[PDB]
């Protein structure tokens, strides 16, 4: 018999066990909100002249 | 804020129809405002020598 397996499914390495508490999740969410404001502020500064 | 041409742009809270009517009348009157050198070039041929 022959066995064929999808390439990306083989041997998934373990993931980290840190930064998974409630406080760390807020930090990721806070970073996402402030990063999106960086892009919008850059566009707003372009549409204005300041 | 100022633009490239030197004009200053005002961004304010106003009505839609008040904005549309005011800005359209601004465009129509601006067609007759021309530079002094352009006006002279139009009336050079009519100027006598005396």
């Amino acid at each position: 018999a022959n066995r064929a397996t999808s390439a990306f499914l083989d041997n998934p390495h373990p993931v980290g066990v840190n930064y998974v508490d409630e406080g760390s999740r807020q930090f990721v969410a806070v970073a996402e909100l402030l990063a999106s404001k960086l892009i919008d502020s850059s566009r707003e500064s372009d549409e204005s002249n300041s | 804020y100022p633009d490239a041409d030197g004009n200053d742009v005002s961004i304010i809270f106003s009505g839609a129809m008040s904005h549309a009517i005011f800005t359209y009348a601004q465009s129509q009157w601006n067609k007759n405002i021309i530079k002094l050198d352009d006006y002279i070039r139009e009336i050079t041929l009519t100027v006598p020598k005396q």
